[PDB]
RNA sequence: AGGACCGAACCGACUAAUGUUGAAAAAUUAGCGGAUGACUUGUGGCUGGGGGUGAAAGGCCAAUCAAACCGGGAGAUAGCU
RNA sequence: GCUCGCCGGAAGACCAAGGGUUCCUGUCCAACGUUAAUCGGGGCAGGGUGAGUCGACCCCUAAGGCGAGGCCGAAAGGCGUAGUCGAUGGGAAACAGGUUAAUAUUCCUGUACUUGGUGUUACUGCGAAGGGGGGACGGAGAAGGCUAUGUUGGCCGGGCGACGGUUGUCCCGGUUUAAGCGUGUAGGCUGGUUUUCCAGGCAAAUCCGGAAAAUCAAGGCUGAGGCGUGAUGACGAGGCACUACGGUGCUGAAGCAACAAAUGCCCUGCUUCCAGGAAAAGCCUCUAAGCAUCAGGUAACAUCAAAUCGUACCCCAAACCGACACAGGUGGUCAGGUAGAGAAUACCAAGGCGCUUGAGAGAACUCGGGUGAAGGAACUAGGCAAAAUGGUGCCGUAACUUCGGGAGAAGGCACGCUGAUAUGUAGGUGAGGUCCCUCGCGGAUGGAGCUGAAAUCAGUCGAAGAUACCAGCUGGCUGCAACUGUUUAUUAAAAACACAGCACUGUGCAAACACGAAAGUGGACGUAUACGGUGUGACGCCUGCCCGGUGCCGGAAGGUUAAUU
RNA sequence: AAUUCCUUGUCGGGUAAGUUCCGACCUGCACGAAUGGCGUAAUGAUGGCCAGGCUGUCUCCACCCGAGACUCAGUGAAAUU
RNA sequence: UGAGCCUGUUUGAUGUUCUAACGUUGACCCGUAAUCCGGGUUGCGGACAGUGUCUGGUGGGUAGUUUGACUGGGGCGGUCU
């Protein structure tokens, strides 16, 4: 659910937080975590590479399945969880021959519940099949690019695809962005749209609350002196130019993409 | 008040030290040119 | 519960006096701000000069910075004293 | 040698970093020491550092460095695989007493402990560069059991007081004992055993994981403290005889209870929250190639080994960083008495010091302080500086408000000592005795002894009872920024920077973008509820007209236009 | 008005007397809506103004307690010419 | 379908199909005890993408430089045959 905080003090007069009674409190499985260093957005060179980054909580990785290729054999959730890596929960799964998987949740899945995968599995919730075997219209997420890659579109909290033709060997989407694209009618994708669609909801508060995520203050560029940036300069408030980033190209309008080899798999671009 | 020279011996010898310059050409560039003028010392190796 | 409250250790530097061939090439005395947090501290590591880092003051890079130190071009040029 | 003064959460005690003979003894006063010097961290000579258990070396890794082949670059060189290094982190084992001019967990005395090799006996499935377990991990809060430690009694030894009293309800001193071995408590966690089957753990598995039956309900791991032994020992005021004044040899009393009590231990525990909290080896288990008479493994004895390097001294300072015997800087551990909430403050204990020129006199003026008649900001750019308020408990408290606040708003009243309630109250701790028991570090009842607030009534002294150190001044009207934070080391701390919130725009993943002649890397082990750039700056009501000029986005009919032919 | 030169503009309140402060007027030399407009409880070592208590800041200075300055013995500089 | 040439000859333009150069930061096997590298098999693209020489556009991101004299001081004004 949404909560407000209430006036207690300065800092929490201003925050809203989301907050689900039903993920685990406790540990969780050993067996799939990993170690995950910091950066600071640092290369192998030893320079900045992208800027306000640093600082955070320590974080540990888990290991979560993106291409669900073990056909044939069902399985059952155990409990949902926290992953402090994307935006969105997990599941912990059991199969029949007794091995543990992660997994993304989809919106409206509970402990108790029976997910299978192949090209024979049913078509409802949490279930992967090839498109091919999709009917049009659907509502899928964690869709492939490639056959036999893994997922790499609608991974975020809250989103979704829909399958709107079908011709030939190929199958035609439509994104989050409003675009219009093609894929190989091989590729896998899972039924439904994934899970935590109130993450949108939340208020931090305070600036503390965004240091705490590993977010540096970013600095205006009209406040610089005219050797630091194309904007700085003046005897009070000046600007007199034309907006452009810190190296000298202009924001607010102009277009970025060049890339001929991939143009022929794009129907229309975002409106 | 704190002061610029902080001692310290295993900063020394991984800075300046014989096998340091022995490391890189320029080090060894070092050592010849001290070799020629004939010092009594040639590195911080104590 | 809290970037909550009064206040020592710890981190700072708003006011006055002394000092100015000083006890000190930035200090002393009496008052002053924060003090569970965007906090403070020991050891090691990475970023090199038209370059680095900067919650942005032309700030800092070994008492030196509107372009560091050292050795070379070099006995640079000086219608000037 | 006697008196006086100062510190005592340090101006006492022990270390890491750094320094390297500054340590003890004999001798000397040229130079050094801001003065003299018989003195010294000064000159000269000799002496002093004793380890299977303390560190280092050693086995294992983190950030990061190097890197056979490899990829890339005019040369020089750059980045990386398999590997190899790198602590601030993980990995076996010792206590008490005595001793020198200078060393002590190292030397002596008494009692212990751990890891390897060889040999003899008894039984037996052993074997990894592989699978599984464990090592193994966050912030805040709370209260129960203990110890270090202190106070008062009892016991032992001594005293009967320089001036009134002191045979007593009087004064002084002591009352200490470890590691190891045995018992397994306060408490924490977890159902136990047996049989069958299986798409999982790159091959196998008696191990881990999943499924199904029957039986028993109590089995297992962890754990401070207390108690016994160590100990017929050691220590201990005093006394017995010689003194080069440093000691020698012997003897040696008592050596108990109650109360109070930690920021230390049980605790890597329990509860709760979101920002969701290292790696590898040592250790325990399972098997493959292979050996099966052997090799190996398990247990009890005898025996050998544990090498090499550091060990003096200073360490908030005269020995380290500041050119000085410099009012500055520098990480960890120890924590007594009275008053007190307290590691603040005042006086003391153990311990350590009086800071390396002195002696007189008591002018103007400078520095640091105390008191002041009448007036009370008239001073000054400005209440700058000085003066003033200051504790606990209880009455009582406005406009405005985002309903939390404003608020300790403002303004008042009590406060010492003695006696009674009560020859010590309410509370806390808790022995002897009596019962039960699956017999023990047990359960029920009982109240001796110790400790001990707060309140009411009645008397009494001073000018003053929060009497010393310590310890908020309060109110009214206005500009700016919403708030906590950051900034010009060394003349500017702010209305400047950042901030949570808002909007425009780019980006379909070999993403936009950035560091790189390139290989590659960050963005990110992320995927439009995500990421980059730009402007505004909580919240409330709002954000009107102009596309002529300069930018950006779309169009392609016409006009002009490069190399090439 | 952090914006207004003429300017101490004109009217009202506070004072015996107010170029600063508070409330209004409109003649905006030369305000104005995200290089944002108008408000706002709480917070500020932030700028301006007014009161109570307090006082050596002042009329107007007087006395006392310590460290120097003065004399005696020892050691023994400096800028400048 | 545009030029020669008589349905025959060779070069142009637009378009649909193909595989063998070329790409793969898709899947499997080996060197091997390996998320680099190389080889093998197989899917998806495909004469597109990308690189070398030449050539038109944009380019304060970066670099080297210029911005006159007389004058009752210099600047503004005026002048320079």
């Amino acid at each position: 659910a949404v909560v407000k905080c209430k006036p207690t003090s300065p800092g929490r007069r201003h925050v809203v937080k989301v907050v689900n009674p039903e993920l685990h409190k406790g540990k969780p499985f050993a067996p799939l975590l990993e170690k995950n260093s910091k950066s600071g957005g640092r290369n192998n060179n030893g320079r900045i590479t992208t800027r306000h980054i640093g600082g955070g909580h320590k974080q540990a990785y888990r290991i979560v399945d993106f291409k669900r290729n073990k056909d044939g054999i069902p399985a059952v959730v155990e409990r949902l969880e926290y992953d402090p890596n994307r935006s969105a929960n997990i599941a912990l799964v059991l199969y029949k021959d007794g091995e543990r998987r992660y997994i993304l949740a989809p919106k409206g899945l509970k402990a108790g519940d029976q997910i299978q995968s192949g090209v024979d599995a049913a078509i409802k919730p949490g279930n992967t099949l090839p498109m091919r075997n999709i009917p049009v219209g659907s509502t899928v997420h964690n869709v492939e690019m490639k056959p036999g890659k893994g997922g790499q579109l609608a991974r975020s909290a809250g989103t979704y695809v829909q399958i709107v033709a079908r011709d030939g060997a190929y199958v035609t989407l439509r994104l989050r962005s409003g675009e219009m694209r093609k894929v190989e009618a091989d590729c896998r994708a899972t039924l439904g749209e994934v899970g935590n669609a109130e993450h949108m909801l939340r208020v931090l508060g305070k600036a503390g609350a965004a240091r705490w995520r590993g977010v540096r203050p970013t600095v205006r560029g009209t406040a610089m002196n005219p050797v630091d940036h194309p904007h700085g300069g003046g005897e009070g408030r000046n600007f007199g130019k034309h907006p452009v980033t810190p190296w000298g190209v202009q924001t607010k309008g102009k277009k970025t993409r060049s890339n001929k080899r991939t143009d022929k798999f794009i129907v229309r671009r975002r409106s | 008040m704190k002061r610029t020279f902080q001692p310290s011996v295993l900063k020394r010898n991984r800075s300046h030290g014989f096998r340091a310059r022995m490391a890189t050409k320029n080090g060894r560039q070092v050592l010849a040119r001290r070799r020629a003028k004939g010092r009594a010392r040639l590195t911080v190796s104590k």
